[PDB]
């Protein structure tokens, strides 16, 4: 990113197994957010 | 572990191939479980 702050995170779920027994009802998701100079990061998880 | 012969106890030169596989759960679909499982994940060999 950087030309004023935004990302579209499309994910295909065709990978997941969605259909079929491998159900946990939740999908975590991860999101950290780094810098080019600093190597400071920001994690962001919860679940879906 | 596969062997083939003629009538007259002869060796039959040719090509063997072999493909098994089944369907996964079959739920029923619909007003059931509408998606459910693949086509079964057909797997296949050859060999002479
Ligand atoms: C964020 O806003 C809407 C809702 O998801 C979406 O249509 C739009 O494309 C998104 N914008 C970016 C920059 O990801
Ligand atoms: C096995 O047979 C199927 C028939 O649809 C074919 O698509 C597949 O390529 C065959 N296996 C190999 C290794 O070629």
């Amino acid at each position: 990113l950087g030309p004023d702050g935004a990302f579209y995170g499309v994910v295909s779920l065709l990978p997941f197994q969605m259909g079929q027994s491998g159900f946990q009802m939740s999908l975590g998701v991860a999101l950290t957010v780094t810098e080019e100079g600093t190597g400071i990061q920001v994690t962001h998880q919860f679940f879906i | 572990n596969v062997s083939a012969i003629y009538t007259y106890g002869q060796p039959v030169p040719g090509s063997v191939t072999i493909k098994c596989c089944r369907e996964a759960s079959s739920y029923y679909g619909r007003k059931g479980n509408c998606f459910k499982g693949n086509r079964g994940i057909c797997t296949n060999i050859t060999g002479e």
